[PDB]
Formats: structure tokens, C-alpha cells, sequence
């Protein structure tokens, strides 16, 4: 899943 | 003789968009509900500002993670248009922040640092 920036 | 870690200031991060973003992958638990640098990628402006993995966020795009969920410091790091700055730190600053009953924003890695019998330094308490 995560948050990637 | 020389002390590594004597200058206990939390690192600031300053990247900008790149490929996808800023290089940085943010990992979020159902046991760990604050953000935390799961990843850096080699050819990334986080990378080259000097974030790494396994760093932890206080305060992001100068927005403090007081308590924040992840639409909070998704918010910082948004509002910052096209460029954000990270402050990470390690278990040892971490720990000395709270034991001065501060946050380690901005202002304590460029300005002052709090002290140790912190009685004397009125923290706004008030209520339970």
C-alpha cells in the first residue's frame, strides 16, 4: 500500500 | 575528544519534485500510525538532500507532526507545492527533545536548544 513522494 | 552526535539537532532534508515526487517512499501501519521514510531511491533529491531509511518524521515542509495522521503530513508535504523539507531524526534525538518537553522543530537546529531541568523553562500545562 504505502505513500510514495 | 570529538563527539559524533555532541550537536543533537534533528538533519533537515530539502528536496524538490523529480520523477514522481521526491524520491521517498512514506510506509503507513495499522500498529504505526505516524510516517516513516520506508525507502530512498539512489537517483532521488531526497536521497542527494541526505534523508535515508528508517528515519523518522517530526516535522515536514514546515508543518509539525504533533499528533498528525497521514492526510496531515500528506497536507505538509502537498502544500508545499513542488518542493518540501524533512526533519528526521534518530532515537537519540528523538529522546532528548522529549525529555526537554519540546519538539524538535526548524527553529532548535538552526537557533537555540532547550536544557536539562527543564523546571525552570515554564512549560504551558495546564488542566488534565
Amino acid at each position: 500500500q504505502d505513500t510514495r513522494l | 575528544g570529538i563527539d559524533p552526535f555532541t550537536m543533537l539537532r534533528p538533519r533537515l532534508c530539502t528536496m524538490k519534485k523529480g520523477p514522481s515526487g521526491y524520491g521517498f517512499n512514506l510506509h503507513s501501519d495499522k500498529s504505526k500510525p505516524g510516517q516513516f521514510i520506508r525507502s530512498v531511491d539512489p537517483d532521488s533529491p531526497a536521497e542527494a538532500s541526505g534523508l535515508r531509511a528508517q528515519d523518522r518524521i517530526v516535522e515536514v515542509n514546515g508543518v509539525c507532526m504533533e499528533g498528525k495522521q497521514h492526510g496531515d503530513v500528506v497536507s505538509a508535504i502537498r502544500a508545499g507545492g513542488d518542493e518540501t523539507k524533512l526533519l528526521v531524526v534518530d532515537r537519540e534525538t528523538d529522546e532528548f527533545f522529549k525529555k526537554c518537553r519540546v519538539i524538535p522543530s526548524q527553529e532548535h537546529l538552526n537557533g537555540p536548544l532547550p536544557v536539562p531541568f527543564t523546571n525552570g523553562e515554564i512549560q504551558k500545562e495546564n488542566s488534565r
